[PDB]
């Protein structure tokens, strides 16, 4: 019956996991770790990533 | 090159920068991480194909 | 000896650093402090920063 407002909260939360599990994407660069790519790299090549 | 010498490297400690300032190297060329950076990493394995 | 400086023998030796950090073994001098707890420190654990 509380389907209705369930609902609701599933897909915020939903939408909340998405957003945390999108920090783990490299989107093209050679890590998804700030840290990583900081403590890896000179700041000229760094900012690429 | 054909037939490359592959030495595995570990449990030891390596002084990047010593080897980097030791002599006239015409290429360089690190992809991925930064010389200088070298010393302030720990690698799972350095694998040197010579 | 006399042949042209594009022609000449260059000695390679490429270093392929397997960076996974989880059984880390090789590692720069980088000389080691006291660990440091319930305190908000700038940690480096192993090339983890």
């Amino acid at each position: 019956a509380l389907g209705k407002l369930q609902d609701v909260v599933n897909q915020n939360a939903q939408a909340l996991n998405t957003l945390v599990k999108q920090l783990s994407s490299n989107f093209g660069a050679i890590s998804s770790v700030l840290n990583d790519i900081l403590s890896r790299l000179d700041p000229p090549e760094a900012e690429v990533q | 090159v054909y037939a490359w010498n592959r030495k595995r490297i570990s449990n030891c400690v390596a002084d990047y920068s010593v080897l980097y300032n030791s002599a006239s190297f015409s290429t360089f060329k690190c992809y991925g991480v930064s010389p200088t950076k070298l010393n302030d990493l720990c690698f799972t394995n350095v694998y040197a194909d010579s | 000896p006399t042949y042209g400086v594009g022609y000449q023998p260059y000695r390679v030796v490429v270093l392929s650093f397997e960076l996974l950090h989880a059984p880390a073994t090789v590692c720069g001098p980088k000389k080691s402090t006291n660990l440091v707890k319930n305190k908000c420190v700038n940690f480096n654990f192993n090339g983890l920063t």
